[PDB]
């Protein structure tokens, strides 16, 4: 998952 | 500028994020937003002229922050959701299944269920705990913004999720989006902050  | 869930504002003129939800702190303006878009004291612009700065913020471990406005600033209860708009009528939690829709500055406002709470993400700057996931898609840019039910209860604000290389995770199909936003509960007693209503 990334931030956004 | 007025204040509405979902709108852009820019940090020290170089990231974008996207407005959360209208909060005041005594006689104090602010919104709520993530705590990845900004530092305590960066600066917060909205349409070119400086609105306010990060008053606090923690990321990660959380992701949550509110950004203290100016005085001339308008608060408002509502949700941007095209040129329309979603009355915010208080902050209470939906359970897994429930639909909820989100809105932020790249993907506009989008709509899906909540699919599991208490989720970890972990970002190269460390985990985040205690993670709501959605399967509403968003993008880039969308985070900070408002997840909020139809009926106006505010649940949350992006904190991340599944992007692909379009910067979005829109053309995956729901089954497996991986949406994730903060919980809006714990910001609003940490900080001592009151939503906005109508």
């Amino acid at each position: 998952a990334a931030p956004f | 500028a007025n204040i509405v869930g979902g709108i852009e504002y820019s940090i020290n003129n170089a990231s974008l994020c996207s407005v959360g939800f209208s909060v005041t702190r005594g006689a104090t303006k602010g919104f709520v937003t993530a705590g990845h878009c900004g530092t305590v004291n960066a600066t917060a612009r909205i349409g070119g002229a400086v609105v306010g700065t990060f008053a606090a913020r923690v990321f990660p471990g959380n992701d949550r922050a509110w950004v203290s406005l100016t005085s001339a600033q308008t608060l408002l209860p509502r949700v941007a959701n095209g040129s329309s708009f979603v009355t915010v009528r208080g902050s209470t939690e939906a359970a897994v299944g429930a639909a909820v829709c989100r809105s932020g500055r790249t993907t506009g406002y989008q709509c899906g269920t909540i699919t599991a709470k208490n989720v970890t993400a972990n970002y190269a700057e460390g985990a985040v705990r205690g993670l709501t996931q959605g399967n509403a898609c968003a993008g880039r840019g969308d985070s900070g913004g408002s997840w909020i039910t139809s009926a106006g209860q505010a649940q949350g604000v992006m904190s991340g999720g599944n992007v692909q290389s379009n910067g979005n995770n829109c053309g995956i199909p729901a089954s497996q989006r991986s949406s994730l936003f903060e919980r809006l509960q714990p910001i609003l007693s940490q900080y001592g902050l009151s939503l906005v209503t109508g």
